[PDB]
């Protein structure tokens, strides 16, 4: 008795494992992301977040991809020694599981991922999408 | 969180006389929105010599 | 049975212009 | 089914009074008229389940 699900929770393709695709983020008030994995890897792959503004062609379009800052909550020591968002699929995941992961403070109104370099060829075995949460407008 | 009405919609028609039957027309919609909150905060420091 | 509900994202501006009854003018 | 009225009369001559016959202008005329009523049918299911 499934309902009608593709409603309230939708989503959307955002990392192929070719190309990525900003997505609009206005409607909704939360969102996260999931990670997939086809093929075993061979080291952990990074990718950076990035967020776009709507083009001043058209209020409507993303424009550039601006990338999302870090933020450390109480016990991050980390900090990726660049304050520059990012996540990194850790080596050894099985192809039959997933992975969550989120930034906790939003910023424009498109979000897309990029493979950092050099661990770009993994990303062609790897499938992100993107689920958001109930409707602002 | 809170609930909207899309529409009403359409429900029923003028059929004909002498037609034991009838139709469906439309449901309407029903639409789940919610909303969030949000903080502001600052800070201003001292010097506590200036302050005596 | 499939059915779906769809609905758009981007919402467009709503400009009009307000005219009204001119300067009085005379037939003749 | 009712009743309409087209028009009235037109005898009531103001003829000469050396003519001795009077005459009938115009009787009248009176319509019957018709009509029917239309309906209004429909017709919804809920999934007993579904709905509870």
């Amino acid at each position: 008795m499934n309902f009608n699900v593709g409603v309230d929770f939708p989503s959307f393709i955002a990392w192929d494992g070719e190309e990525s695709f900003p997505v609009k983020v206005d409607g909704f008030n939360q969102f996260g992301f999931t990670f997939k994995t086809i093929a075993a890897l061979t080291a952990a792959t990074t990718f950076n977040i990035f967020y776009h503004e709507p083009s001043d062609a058209d209020p409507c379009v993303p424009g550039p991809a601006i990338r999302v800052p870090e933020v450390p909550f109480c016990d991050t020591v980390l900090l990726s020694e660049d304050g520059l968002a990012a996540v990194t699929l850790p080596e050894t995941v099985t192809p039959d599981s997933f992975c969550a992961g989120t930034v906790p403070c939003m910023n424009g109104q498109w979000i897309s991922i990029a493979p950092a370099t050099g661990s770009e060829t993994n990303a062609a075995n790897v499938q992100i999408t993107v689920t958001m949460k109930g409707a602002t407008r | 969180t809170y609930m909207k009405i899309a529409d009403y919609g359409q429900l029923g028609e003028y059929t004909c006389d002498a037609k034991c039957d009838a139709e469906f027309g439309e449901p309407g919609n029903i639409r789940h929105l919610e909303g969030k909150t949000y903080d502001y905060r600052g800070v201003f420091c001292f010097n506590r010599k200036n302050l005596q | 049975m499939v059915k779906l509900n769809c609905r758009p994202l981007c919402q467009a501006p709503t400009a009009s212009r307000l005219v009204s009854p001119p300067c009085f003018i005379c037939r003749g």
